This record gives structure tokens, C-alpha cells and sequence, in this order.
DNA sequence: TGTTAGTTGGGGGGTGACTGTTAAAAGTGCATACCTATGATAGGCC
DNA sequence: GGCCTATCGCGGTATGCACTTTTAACAGTCACCCCCCAACTAACA
């Protein structure tokens, strides 16, 4: 995997994160952990490789304070449709219960901060999993708007930050994450981008709720299935309502292309369809 | 207000350049010959022209194609969305007009009996020449008035000839439509 | 006026001159498309179209290479059939100009045109002498060329003009199979007593006419067993709206069909290929009716776009075959032939000499009408996409549902991304779904191929003639490797398949009827309140956080649908006698063709059916009915037969009470292991004991005799394993030997060791190792390692064990399978030797890039179809559905190696079943087969057991392992290079495990071998 | 029952074709890449 | 041979490559066709 092995980078990161409780993912050799402890941070290390645990614990014993080392793979927490049968895999409810972290309302401020690096070959998987957890208000996001800072590759970074301004890289994950969080580049290490993802307070609305996000994901995947086609073409396969009327409601013309729609255009589209009043049903969603 | 007219056009190719420069000379030396023969002799001149001479025109065409690349690039990047839409509309409409003209002119090329002449058409054809009037419109209105003032007995010959042309058109329609069936074009037959 | 008229005339004449001037001026997918187009044009008689396309292709440099001699032969045969001598000569000119060589089919076309046109004996003679100089054979024309009876007649007429004394070979003397095991089946030496049906000849002719009408219509309308209550206004309004909408869709589909045929026709006028003639193969009214039927039957949840294309393609092909036979006179010849065939089965008719249905059928004729080869897969796919897209585009409906100006498509395709690769799906409009739900249509429609036949099926005479009278049916169900298995079924000697054909014909000839009382009760529960405890699905009213409730609701709806169809067909066949034609898989296992209603179904399904022809109980019929009853109850599985009979005598009062008052009495039957079958057996026993003479009661209820772990029986027989023979009741004993109990014990000791080691799954499985769990588990490992069809059933059986933590059910099923494997291999070391021998041999055979092939002891060739990596995709404006062509590159070594032993065992049990059926038929017994179970009348259970044991001993008495080893040696150890792999392969094949001491003859004396 | 368009004839005016070659644009058949998502043994690579 | 890695109707969409058809590029003259005038009507929907 990826591990922070440079001391200078560890110090720079320590000053950035210090800028509360810090959850460090996959510390490995523990250079970043030691930099945080020297900088005065309160650290819980979620180490996926048990071989790294002793030294880290020793370092903690050097401080002998509130540092806590757990044998846990953050990217395998709470498996979807799983039987909960693994030591490295855990439940965020039990982990946070042991760490004494209490849930706060969505509107409340950031209760906890998680930092680390995406897997070198699992960036898309991790982004999708965290997206599901975020929009579903499960896992860590059951406790509030958790701030997540992660190192990511340049390709997935550009794809994540793309928009109609850069149509070739605009994708579903771009829409989901740009709507979900205010993403900001905190550091660039040659290329790896340390991205800060803070969930937006106003993500959920009267018509976009943790109860109907799945229909929105279905709409996004469906639309990006044929990115070159017209929006009305896809709408004719998603709702019995007048597709031209909806598109006009969201201020788009009939010839509007999918790649030209902004994330807020997608969100206002979904909310507009959900808002319809005089119909027995608004969506055609029926999939296992 | 036509974007297509201001769009940079493709440069003239080597041969077409040679013809564009030779044609005025051949026309000066042969003012009465038909353009057909001059273009033919110019093409033969091009075929007889040594490759080393054509190469000059080819190089000129290539440089003109580079400058055309720059011009078309800047132009396309300069067009606003509405201008792209109007250009697409002009392109589509022009294509539709091409199809309409080709199809109608085709239908005219196919030798088919003209539709039947009415008694009024017959009367206009017989009396137009002697009808007073300063223009064909005024003479046609005159023929219209004199027709409206005609009695039923004065019209008997024109109606008879109209019927006879009806039978003529019927028969010639049968024969021709059959001949079109031979050519495998049953779409031109009367529908029902 | 003569001036103007003459001007018009002159212009017209000049126009005529202008008219004179205008008149003066290695198989491949595309090759498959073109050839299919040309062959298709012969059936629609659109010869000028195909000739136009062929000429265009020939005239182009790059297109001429695409043409093939077979195509030129196709157009040539078309012109020969039309008598266009000049155009046929022109085609011969194209053939000669393209070089290449003319063939027998070409000369047959020329002879056809000369005979039809009555050419001179000089031209015919000259043609026959040019054919003689070319080296072609006169007799090879009538034999090697596929020609209709009209082509044969015309060619004969042409030949008889020059050579009047030319006679075809004397035919048709059929040859008899000389197989070791079928010898006494086909030998005339012996007293045969083939059974006859209870229906008279005229009755069988009326039923044959009914079935013929049903197949000609291609549809079956059955009254629904639903719709007990109905709203007064809602159903009326929804029905009026639905009828109007169906008229609108009918008209719109007609117009769209004509417009599409026109478009494709113009595309043929251009240099492009199109499916025009394929749409001209079937009546437009039939196409519209088929599309409307598919729309009416489309599931509310939707159907895969590709799957729907396939279905439309299959129904199109079927209706085209039916139409062709209809218009080609094959129907009349089938009527005469079948009407003569019915003499063998009818009670009031006799035949000159006794014979099997296939033998008699071939004896009467046997022209067998004509065989039509199916279309290439790309044609099927493109046609399906055409019909589907046409239906979607043509069908519109207003969105207002329950002032409907707006129009939206009735069908809309949406996308499922569950599989990482999105697949197109066709979903109906929800307003349409609610419309059909409110309408509550009281009728259901089935395909004629999906319901039982109203007359005895056609005897299986070849791998392409069988089952329903007109509709073509494959001899082997297996779709994967269908080309290989079919081509090898036609490659093997025709006599080799005699046994299988006669067995399948025998199974199909079994007359069935519905149990009125059982149907009345099952419907009474279904029509009112369902009974999940008795396998009767409950209506949606009884459906029960939200996600779980929706899941349970969907499952209950599925089961409700299946039961609706099955019980509806049962009600339709209430007062009728019907037959179920049988089919085979690649392993040889037989399965009924009608899937909805057949004896292979659940307990309810098995209880709804009984033999149409009865059999007097005799001296032991009643005892066999009681023993069968106890077996169905499952209360005395371990007890001997005498104690089962005594127990039946004990609970006789509960039997009579259960029969008389099933739902109001003591309801004892509901406690049995098979409640509905047990109840039926109680009714039969009641009728028997309450009859004046129980020995003379004509009993119709079938009695079952099952082989416990038949696979382990075959392995114990192959290796002569005494421990195995004892475990699986091959060795005689007064009490039944339960291998599941011993295996459960050994697995219990292993579980004690692993549980002592601290393993979690072994700790949680403590006290759960039961007979049923290990019965289904062993039945899994024997019948199948991997491909978790049975594994899922085991998971279900564990999930129904309330006291088990459902988190380990998956891991617990895997662990149980592994422990059963290890245990069986420990207590049955010889079995491990045979299994490892076959497995390794298959591994080495497949490792050389060749699939494992063998021949059953009855002469049936079996080939494993597991292959991978064949794909090509079309694109209709624009989904791009993929397709798996029949051309395979590499075999799947894993599936082959794991599959060889169990598949071979399948061929062994199938061969045993077939021998039992064939020999039981000679004694006049009614025999049907469900997986391992053999059924017969209570009057003949003893005789059936005798035939079973005799045929088992005879089967395994041959050197099956030796013959198989030598077979694989000859077939796969012949490659001259490399020789090393053939030396290791031979080294493993000749390592046949030595047999044990067990005396196979003891099977003849084992009472509980099959019980 | 309502809409189209082709004749009846002339005269003025806009417009495609015929003579030619060059190559840029653009329509076929095929192989390929992507998007996303989750404990034993056999094959492939070094 | 030894060690490491992937696995238990592959999906539809859209991109580069080898080929072949279509057209936009230059121009002078001659024939056409459009329109108008109104009316009439065979043909089509």
C-alpha cells in the first residue's frame, strides 16, 4: 500500500491537520503518527497490517497518553450485505463506542477528523463505498459530518474534480462527490493530491433525503450510461412525467446534453421530479 | 446574417488551381468554343504536364491547407452556440432543398402524360392570344371574365376536348405506369 | 387545337426516345447472413430479389469473393423450381466466370429445370454425358443432396427420359441394433406383451385432431383458477379501456409492420442485406398476433431485451415451420401416417407383428416429412431486435390511466447496473400494469409447446423428429455445445441411439390424468386462504423492516404465480387424458418437456397426477399401497417393509378419517412428510379396502421405488466395494442400511476433532448433523461438486433449522460438503480411487485441448460442453447486444475435470433407468422415471423390482471401467505428436482400480436396494 | 370533406449541369478499453 | 521448476485502424424552373 515515510512530509501534514480527535489510517512505519504526537495531536491509528502495530504501540508507550492503536482496516469497515465476520473488519458503532465518540445531529459541526491515503489500486472502490455511506447516513456519517482527508492519485483527482468545463473527465463520482462535499486540495506530493472532503450541511432537503438517495444514484448512473445523448432521451426512460416539461422547469432546453449539466442541475432535476404532486408515482425504479 | 458564407472555404487543389489559371487563357484564344471542350483540353494539358510542374501546384495547395487549418480552427473556436445552431440549420435546410430539387426534377425527367386539361384550361389556351390585356396577368383575367360570361352552349367544344384529353391521359397513364412497373418503380402508380 | 395536341404527341414520342436511351444506359458471419438470405428467398419465392442481390455481389470485385458455391446453388435451385432455363444458364455462367467447380446440387438443379420444362432428349443426354465425363455419380445425387419430394420427382422425371430403366436403390430395410444390452430388447426370439391404451381408435383420432388443431393455432387458452371476486365498475371500465387499447396496438402494429417491410424492401433495392424476406416468411396477421400475445404475457417486472429477442426469434421460426408443413402437404401425410400408427396403441386394433412405436412408425413409411435447418444466430438476433424495437416504437398509450391527450410509449427500456456491466431491460409502463391488474383478465395463454399433448406423442425416430407433432423439438436440451452434441448424435450409427429413442418414446406414451379431489382441495386453499404449511402459496393479502417485507412479498408473489399457472393447467386438463413427451440433457438424464405442469414438480404437482389407465391390485396391490403410504409418510424409514405394512394397519383409522374429511377430520395426513401424496394414497387405500374385492380394484395411483444415493450405488458397483455395497443397500439385508447415518457419525467424529481444536463452524454444527442434512449433502457431492444448485437447497434446509445462527449457514454448508467429501473418501477408499482416476484422466484429456467424450453402455455418446470465450455483437439503432457464437477456442479444464465423474455416473443411472423401462415394457408394465425414482402400478411393483435388479446386475456386470479406459485410450491416445502426453495419459488410463470382492449378483436378492 | 399541386401561356430572372482531378469528410467491418465493485488450486510468468 | 496471482448469453458504449464512397474545391454558358395572374380538378389524406 501507500505509507508516509518522509519526516518532513510528516511534519508538514502535522501542522496542516493541527491547523479535536484524529483517526489516522494505515500509519505503517508510524512516521506521520510520530509527527502528530510530537505536534500534540490525539491520535487513534487504524492499522490494517498487524505487523506495524508493535512499534506504533511502543511509540505510544513513549508518550503513554491518549494515543490508541487498533488493528483495523478502515476500508473494510461495515461490509455491505455482509455477515460481520472478520477481525480487521469492524463496526463503526462499536469502534466509536470504545473510543467514546458520541453522535451529533447532521447540522452540528464536525465531530471527528479522519486522515489517510487511498489504496493505490482501490481509489474508485473506496470513493464509491464512502459515497454510499455518506448518502445513506450510515457508518461514520451516522455520527455527523465527518471530515475526511485522503491522499489520491492524480487521475482520480482530476476525474473527481471535473465538470462541464472539462467534459472528458466529468463522471458520476464527480457529480456525487461535488454535490456531497466541499473538496479542497490541502497539499500536492509528486503526483498525489491530499483532498479534504467535508460534507455539506445543506446536502439533504425536503425532497432529497437519506431515504430516497438511491433513486438519485440510479438517475446519475442511467444518465452517464449514454453521456452523449440528450437529457430528455434519458428522462423519457426514468419518469412517466413530461420530460420536456421537467427540463423546462430546470431551465434547460430540449437539446441539452448530459455532459453540459452541472451537479446542481442534477440535484435540482431530482428535487423537481420528487416535487411533482398529482401523480400516483414519480419514478420507474424497480431493480434488485 | 449567414455564418456559412463567412466560413473559411477549402483551398483550391493542384489540378483545380491549374484549371482556374488556364481557363481564362483558353477562353481568350478560343472565344467561341464551348466551355466543355476547353475544360477537356485543359484536363489533357494537365495529364501531359510533367509531374515536376504539378508538384508546384501541390506544394501551394499544401501551404494553403495549413493556412486553412489555422483559419478554420480560429473560426470554429470563435463561433458562439447560436451561430453553430444557425449553421446547422442552414446546412440541414440546404440539404433538404437539394433533395427536393433533385426529386422534382427527376419526376420531370420521367416521361409521363401531363395531367388532364380542364375545360377552363382549354378555353384559356384557345382564347388567351386574342384576349385584350397589357400583360399575361391582365389577359388571363380577361379570359377569366369572358369565361364566366360564357353560356353552356358556347363551352361544348372545350368540354368535349377536355373529356377526350381525359381518356388520353387515362390510357397513357396505364401504359406509362406499366413501364414504370417494369423498371421496378411501383411507387409512382396511382395509390388506390 | 391539332397544333397543341400534336405538340404534346411529339413531346411524348421524344420522351419515348429518352426512355430508349435510359434503357440503353471458412464460414463467416456476413457469409452466414447472405446464405441465410438466399435460402430464405426460396421459401417466399422471391427469386428475382435474391438473384438481384447475387448479381450485384458477383459484379463487384470485392464482393464476388464473399459469394460461395452453395449460394449460386441456392439461386440455381430457385430458378430450376420456377423453370427459368435462361436465368439458370445465366447463373451457371456466373459460376464458371467465378471459376471454382460445379457440383451435384448444380447438376440436380439443371436436371430439375430440364425435366420441369421438358427439354429434348438431346440436351438431357448431353447433360448426362457431360456429368459422366466430369466423374460425378448418378446415384450420389439422390442420396447426398438434400432435396424435397418435388425435386426428387422432377429429377426422376428428367432421368427417365434418357435412362428409362434407372431405379433407385431398393429401400427401405431398417437395421436392428446388435448392442450387447439391447440384443434381447430387439430380438424377435421371445414372447412380447406390449401394453395397449384404454382409448379406442376413433377416440385417439379425435384427440390427435385436437392436438393438431392446438399446434396449428400455436396458442392455448386456459381458464384462470383465480378471479373469485370482481368489482362491478372497475373491472368493466378497465376491460373496455384494455380492449380499445389492444385494437389500437393491433392497428398500429400492422401499419408499423408494413412500413418496416417496405423499408427493408427498399434496402434490398439498394446493395444492402436486410431481413425483408424473413418478415415475408410469416403472415402479417400471425406476426401481429404473436407480438400482441408476447405483450399480453410480458411480466410486469420486465424481461431481458436479448432474451425477448431470442423468444420472438424462436416463435417466428416455429410458426414458419408450421406454415411450411401446412402448405407443403406434410400435414396430410402426417395425418395418414399417424392414423395408421394409432393401430399399435388403440385397444380395438391389432398390428401384423408386435413391435415398438418407433419400429412401427419407420415401418409404415417412413418419409418423416422434411427437416428444416434453423437460421444462423446473427439472423435470429437481428430479427429479434427488429420485432422488439418495432413493438416498442409502435405501441403507445395515454399516461392518464384511470381527457388523455398526452401519449407515451407503452414499453420503455431501462438499465440495470447490478452486474458491473449494464444490461438493457424492457419494462412496461406502470399505468399499463395497473390497468391489467384492475382488468383481472379471466384467461391465461400458453404456448402449445408448454402444455401436455392431447394425444400420444410422436415416437422418437431421429435426433430431429420427436415430441409435438408439428413443432420441431431438440433431442438434447443442452444449449451449450448443442452443435457438437447434435452433430455427434447424427454422426454415430443410427442404431446406436435406438435404445434412447425407444425409452423416451415409452416415457412419452404414458397416459396421465388429473386427480379431481386433490385438485379441488388445492384450489379450495388457493382460491381462498393459502396454506404455506402444505406448500400452497398465499395471496398478497397475507404478506407481512420495509425492505424485508418487500422481499417476502416478492417471493410470495413469485410462488403465487407459479402455483397459478400449474393449477390453471391442471384445471384445464381436468377431464382430459394427456401425455408428457420427454427429453434429455447432455448427461442423458430425462426431463419432461412441459415445464409448468409435469410429474417432476413439487409434492402438490406429484399428487395432482395419476395414471389414466388402471391396474387391478391383485394379491399384493393393497400391501404395496400401504407400504408406499408409509414410505410417503416417512415415519418408518428405518423399519422393514412388514413393519411399515403393520403400521399402516395400525393407523388405518387415521387413513380413513383423513380420506373422508381431509380439512374437517383429524387431519392426520397434514403431518406426513409428503402430505398431498400421502393423502392421495390414503384415498386410494380407502377405495381399495372398501371395494367388494380389494384384489380386483382397478388402481390408478402410481407407486414409487427410489434408490437411496443411486450415485454411491454406481460407485460401489464399479469398484465392487463391499463397504459401499453395504452402506447403500446393495448387499441384501432385512433392515434398510442408512449410509447417511454412518456418514453422519464419521463426520461427527471429525467434527469432534475440529471442535476440540476450537473451530467455530464445527462448534455451531454440533447436534445438527442429521440424516436429511447429510442425505442432501451427499446427494450434492455425488451428483454435483460446485455449480451450487443443490448447495442452495442445502442452505435452505439449514435455514429452516431455527436454532442455527444464520451467519454461518454459507460457511456451514461449505464445511459440511468438505467433511462429507473427506468422510466418504475415508470409509470408501476404493470409491476415492475410482473418483480420482476418472478426475485425473479428465484433467489430462482436457489439458490437451480436447473435451472428454465417452459412450454409455447403451451406445449413447456423451460430450462435455464446458467451453469459454466466444463473442460477437450486432448493433441496432442503439443497443449493442452481444452474442455467443458456437465457435469455441479453448476448453475449460476445471469444469471438465470436476464434471467428468459425476456426468459419467449420470450416464450410468440413465442407462440403468432406460434398460429397466425397455425390459418392463416387454412385460406390459407402465413405467415412468423421476430422477432416481421408478414408478409403476401396485399390481406390478414386484415385477418392476425384478426388472430393476436384473438390469442393474446386467449393466454393471460388463467391464464398464475397462471399456471406458480402452475407449479413452483409443480416442485420445492417438496423436502422433506429442507422444509424451499420450504416454502419461495412457499411463493414467490403464491404471484402472482393481475391483473388490462384492458379488454383484447379491443385488437380485436385496429387498431394500430400491424401496 | 379538406388539402396538394399540376396544368392552361408568357415573360423575366435565379439556378443546376456539363465539361475535368484532388483530397478532405464521411460511411463500413473489427479489435480494444472502460466503468465499477468484491481460502485452496491451477495457470502463467520468470 | 518455483512462485505469485486470480477465480469460484463477460455488457454495452465508444475509439483507433484498414477501406471505400461522397462531396467541396475552381468556372462560363445553356438551358431549365419559379412566380403571377386566376381557375379547375385529378389525386391524396
Amino acid at each position: 500500500k501507500r505509507y508516509v515515510t518522509d519526516r518532513r512530509l510528516a511534519e508538514t501534514l502535522a501542522q496542516i491537520y493541527l491547523g479535536h480527535l484524529l483517526l489516522e489510517c494505515n500509519p505503517g512505519p508510524g512516521i506521520l503518527t510520530q509527527a502528530l504526537l510530537e505536534a500534540g495531536a490525539k491520535v487513534v491509528a487504524l492499522e490494517s497490517d498487524k505487523t506495524f502495530i508493535p512499534h506504533l504501540e511502543s511509540l505510544g508507550k513513549n508518550l503513554d497518553g491518549k494515543l490508541r492503536v487498533i488493528h483495523c482496516d478502515f476500508f473494510k469497515l461495515d461490509p455491505r450485505s455482509g455477515g460481520v465476520i472478520k477481525p480487521p473488519a469492524m463496526s463503526s458503532r462499536g469502534l466509536f463506542k470504545n473510543l467514546g465518540i458520541e453522535a451529533v445531529p447532521w447540522t452540528a459541526d464536525i465531530p471527528l477528523k479522519v486522515v489517510g491515503m487511498f489504496p493505490s489500486r482501490g481509489e474508485k472502490r473506496a470513493l464509491w463505498k464512502l459515497a454510499y455511506d455518506l448518502y445513506s447516513c450510515t457508518s461514520i456519517y451516522k455520527f455527523g459530518r465527518i471530515e475526511v482527508n485522503m491522499f489520491i492519485g492524480e487521475k482520480e483527482f482530476q476525474k473527481l474534480m471535473a465538470d462541464p468545463g472539462n467534459p472528458d473527465l466529468y463522471h458520476v463520482l464527480s457529480v456525487i462527490w461535488q454535490l456531497a462535499c466541499e473538496i479542497k486540495v490541502l497539499h500536492m506530493e509528486p503526483k498525489l493530491y491530499l483532498i479534504q472532503m467535508i460534507p455539506r450541511q445543506n446536502l439533504f432537503t425536503k425532497n432529497l433525503t437519506p431515504m430516497n438517495y438511491n433513486i438519485f444514484f440510479h438517475l446519475l448512473k442511467h444518465c452517464f450510461g449514454r453521456r452523449s445523448a440528450t437529457v430528455i432521451d434519458h428522462l423519457r426512460s426514468l419518469t412517466p412525467l413530461d420530460a420536456r416539461d421537467i427540463l423546462m422547469q430546470i431551465g434547460k432546453q430540449e437539446d441539452e446534453k448530459v455532459v453540459n449539466m452541472h451537479p446542481q442541475d442534477f440535484k435540482t432535476l431530482f428535487e423537481t421530479i420528487e416535487r411533482s404532486k398529482d401523480c400516483a408515482y414519480k419514478w420507474l425504479y424497480d431493480e434488485t | 446574417s449567414s455564418v456559412l458564407a463567412s466560413s473559411p472555404k477549402k483551398p483550391v487543389s493542384s489540378y483545380l488551381r491549374f484549371s482556374k489559371e488556364q481557363l481564362p487563357i483558353f477562353k481568350a484564344q478560343n472565344p467561341d468554343a464551348k466551355t466543355t471542350e476547353l475544360i477537356r483540353r485543359i484536363a489533357q494539358r494537365w495529364r501531359e504536364l510533367p509531374d515536376s510542374k504539378k508538384k508546384i501546384y501541390q506544394d501551394a495547395y499544401r501551404a494553403e491547407w495549413q493556412v486553412y487549418k489555422e483559419e478554420i480552427s480560429r473560426f470554429k473556436e470563435q463561433l458562439t452556440p447560436s451561430q453553430i445552431m444557425s449553421l446547422e440549420k442552414e446546412i440541414m435546410d440546404k440539404h433538404l432543398k437539394r433533395k427536393a430539387m433533385t426529386k422534382k426534377k427527376e419526376l420531370t425527367l420521367l416521361g409521363k402524360p401531363k395531367r388532364p386539361r380542364s375545360a377552363y384550361n382549354v378555353y384559356v389556351a384557345e382564347r388567351f392570344q386574342e384576349a385584350k390585356g397589357d400583360s399575361p396577368q391582365e389577359k388571363l383575367k380577361t379570359v377569366k371574365e369572358n369565361w364566366k360570361n360564357l353560356s353552356d352552349s358556347e363551352k361544348e367544344l372545350y368540354i368535349q376536348h377536355a373529356k377526350e384529353d381525359e381518356t388520353r391521359y387515362h390510357n397513357e397513364m396505364k401504359s406509362w405506369e406499366e413501364q414504370m412497373i417494369e423498371v421496378g418503380r411501383k411507387d409512382l402508380l396511382r395509390r388506390t | 387545337w391539332a397544333k397543341i395536341l400534336e405538340k404534346d404527341k411529339r413531346t411524348q414520342q421524344m420522351r419515348m426516345q429518352r426512355l430508349k436511351a435510359k434503357l440503353q444506359m471458412q464460414l463467416s458471419g456476413q457469409q452466414q447472413r447472405l446464405l441465410a438470405f438466399f435460402k430464405c428467398c426460396l421459401l417466399t419465392d422471391q427469386l428475382p430479389l435474391a438473384h438481384h442481390l447475387l448479381v450485384v455481389h458477383h459484379g463487384q470485385r470485392q464482393k464476388r469473393k464473399l459469394l460461395t458455391l452453395d449460394m449460386y446453388n441456392a439461386v440455381m435451385l430457385g430458378w430450376a423450381r420456377q423453370g427459368a432455363f435462361k436465368e439458370l444458364v445465366y447463373v451457371l455462367f456466373m459460376v464458371k466466370d467465378a471459376g471454382l467447380t460445379p457440383d451435384l446440387l448444380s447438376y440436380a438443379a439443371a436436371l430439375q429445370c430440364m425435366g420441369r420444362q421438358d427439354q429434348d432428349a438431346g440436351t438431357i443426354e448431353r447433360c448426362l454425358e457431360q456429368m459422366s465425363q466430369e466423374g460425378l455419380k448418378l446415384q450420389a445425387l439422390f442420396t447426398a443432396v438434400l432435396l424435397s419430394e418435388e425435386d426428387r420427382a422432377t429429377v426422376l422425371k428428367a432421368v427417365h427420359k434418357v435412362k428409362p430403366t434407372f431405379s433407385l436403390p431398393p429401400q427401405l430395410p431398417p437395421p436392428v441394433n446388435t448392442s450387447k444390452l439391447l440384443r434381447d430388447v430387439y430380438a424377435k426370439d421371445g414372447r412380447v406383451s406390449y401394453p395397449k391404451l384404454h382409448l379406442p381408435l376413433k377416440t385417439l383420432q379425435c384427440l390427435f385432431e385436437k392436438q393438431l388443431h392446438m399446434e396449428l393455432a400455436s396458442r392455448v387458452c386456459v381458464v384462470s383458477v383465480e378471479k373469485p371476486t370482481l368489482p362491478s365498475k372497475e373491472v368493466k371500465h378497465a376491460r373496455k379501456t384494455l380492449k380499445t387499447l389492444r385494437d389500437q396496438w393491433e392497428k398500429a402494429l400492422c401499419r408499423a409492420l408494413r412500413e418496416t417491410k417496405n423499408r427493408l424492401e427498399r434496402e434490398v433495392y439498394e446493395g444492402r442485406f436486410s431481413l425483408y424476406p424473413f418478415l415475408c416468411l410469416l403472415d402479417e396477421r400471425e406476426v401481429v398476433r404473436m407480438l400482441l400475445q408476447v405483450l399480453q404475457a410480458l411480466p410486469a417486472q420486465g424481461e431481458s431485451f436479448t432474451t425477448l429477442a431470442r423468444e420472438l426469434s424462436a416463435r417466428t421460426f416455429s410458426r414458419h415451420v408450421v406454415q411450411r408443413q401446412r402448405v407443403s402437404g406434410q400435414v396430410q401425410a402426417l395425418q395418414n401416417h399417424y392414423r395408421k400408427y394409432l393401430c399399435l396403441l388403440a385397444s380395438d386394433a391389432e398390428v401384423p407383428e408386435p413391435c415398438l412405436p418407433r419400429q412401427y412408425w419407420e415401418a409404415l413409411g417412413a418419409p418423416e416429412a422434411l427437416r428444416e435447418q434453423p437460421w444462423p444466430l446473427p439472423v435470429q438476433m437481428e430479427l429479434g431486435k427488429l420485432l422488439a424495437e418495432m413493438l416498442v416504437q409502435a405501441t403507445q398509450m395515454p399516461c392518464s390511466l384511470d381527457r388523455s391527450s398526452r401519449l407515451v410509449p407503452v414499453l420503455y427500456h431501462v438499465y440495470s447496473f447490478r452486474n458491473v456491466q449494464q444490461i438493457g431491460i424492457l419494462k412496461p409502463h406502470p399505468a399499463y400494469v395497473q390497468l391489467l391488474e384492475k382488468a383481472a383478465e379471466p384467461t391465461l395463454t400458453f404456448e402449445a409447446v408448454d402444455v401436455p399433448m392431447l394425444c400420444p406423442p410422436l415416437p422418437w425416430t431421429s435426433p430431429h423428429s420427436g415430441a409435438f407433432l408439428l413443432s420441431p423439438t431438440k433431442l438434447m436440451r443442452t444449449v451449450e455445445g448443442a452443435t457438437q452434441h447434435q452433430e455427434l448424435l447424427e454422426t454415430c450409427p443410427p442404431t446406436a441411439l435406438h435404445g434412447a429413442l425407444d425409452a423416451l418414446t415409452q416415457l412419452g406414451n404414458c397416459a396421465w390424468r388429473v386427480n379431481g379431489r386433490v385438485l379441488d382441495l388445492v384450489l379450495q386453499l388457493f382460491q381462498a386462504k393459502g396454506c404455506p404449511q402444505l406448500g400452497v402459496p398465499a395471496p398478497p393479502s397475507e404478506a407481512p423492516e420495509l425492505a424485508h417485507c418487500q422481499k417476502v412479498a416478492r417471493e410470495m408473489h413469485s410462488l403465487r404465480a407459479e402455483a397459478l399457472y400449474r393449477l390453471s393447467l391442471a384445471q384445464h386438463l381436468r377431464d382430459r387424458v394427456f401425455w408428457l413427451p420427454h427429453n434429455m440433457d447432455f448427461r442423458g438424464r430425462t426431463y419432461p418437456c412441459p415445464p409448468h405442469f409435469n410429474h417432476l414438480g413439487s409434492d402438490v404437482a406429484r399428487a395432482l397426477l395419476e395414471f389414466a389407465q388402471g391396474r387391478p391390485l391383485g394379491p399384493h396391490g393393497l400391501d404395496w399401497l400401504k407400504i408406499h403410504l408409509v414410505n410417503l409418510t416417512g415415519l418408518k424409514k428405518r423399519e422393514p417393509l412388514r413393519k411399515r405394512l403393520a403400521f399402516a394397519e395400525e393407523v388405518m383409522d387415521d387413513i380413513l378419517d383423513s380420506a373422508d374429511q381431509p380439512l374437517t377430520g383429524r387431519k392426520w395426513w397434514m403431518g406426513a412428510e409428503e402430505p398431498w401424496q400421502t393423502l392421495a394414497c390414503c384415498m386410494e387405500v380407502a377405495n381399495a379396502v372398501r371395494a367388494s374385492d380389494p384384489a380386483a380394484y382397478v388402481s390408478h395411483l402410481p407407486v414409487h421405488q427410489d434408490g437411496s444415493c443411486n450415485g454411491l450405488q454406481h460407485y460401489a458397483a464399479l469398484g465392487r466395494d463391499s463397504v459401499g455395497a453395504a452402506s447403500v443397500n446393495l448387499e441384501p439385508s432385512d433392515v434398510p442400511q442408512d449410509v447417511y447415518s454412518g456418514v453422519a457419525a464419521q463426520v461427527e467424529v471429525f467434527r469432534r476433532q475440529d471442535a476440540q481444536r476450537g473451530m467455530r463452524v464445527a462448534q455451531v454444527l454440533e447436534g445438527f448433523i442429521t440424516r436429511k442434512v447429510v442425505k442432501q449433502t451427499v446427494m450434492t457431492v455425488v451428483y454435483g461438486v460446485t455449480r451450487y444448485g443443490g448447495r442452495l437447497q442445502i442452505e435452505k434446509r439449514l435455514r429452516e433449522l431455527s436454532d442455527f445462527p444464520q451467519e454461518f449457514v454459507w460457511e456451514a454448508s461449505h464445511y459440511l460438503v468438505r467433511q462429507v467429501f473427506k468422510s466418504l473418501q475415508e470409509m470408501f477408499s476404493g470409491t476415492r480411487a475410482i473418483q480420482h482416476w476418472l478426475t485425473e484422466s479428465a484433467r489430462l484429456i482436457s489439458h490437451m485441448g480436447s473435451v472428454v467424450e465417452w459412450v454409455t453402455p447403451l451406445g449413447v455418446p456423451v460430450i462435455q460442453p464446458y467451453r469459454l470465450d466466444s463473442k460477437v455483437k450486432q448493433i441496432g439503432g442503439s443497443i449493442t447486444y452481444t452474442h455467443n457464437g458456437d465457435i469455441s477456442r479453448k476448453p475449460n479444464t476445471r469444469k471438465q475435470k470436476n464434471g467428468f465423474p459425476p456426468n459419467f455416473i449420470h450416464s450410468l443411472d440413465s442407462s440403468h433407468m432406460m434398460l429397466t423401462a425397455l425390459h418392463c415394457y416387454r412385460k406390459g408394465l407402465t413405467f415412468v422415471s423421476v430422477h432416481d425414482c421408478y414408478w409403476t402400478h401396485a399390481a406390478d411393483v414386484s415385477v418392476m423390482n425384478q426388472v430393476c435388479r436384473e438390469q442393474f446386475v446386467r449393466l454393471h456386470s460388463e467391464p464398464i471401467l475397462q471399456d471406458l479406459s480402452r475407449f479413452l485410450v483409443k480416442r485420445f491416445c492417438s496423436e502422433p505428436q506429442k507422444i509424451l502426453e499420450a504416454s502419461q495419459l495412457k499411463e493414467t488410463l490403464q491404471a484402472v482400480p482393481k475391483p473388490g470382492a462384492f458379488d454383484l449378483e447379491q443385488v437380485k436378492r436385496s429387498t431394500y436396494f430400491f424401496s
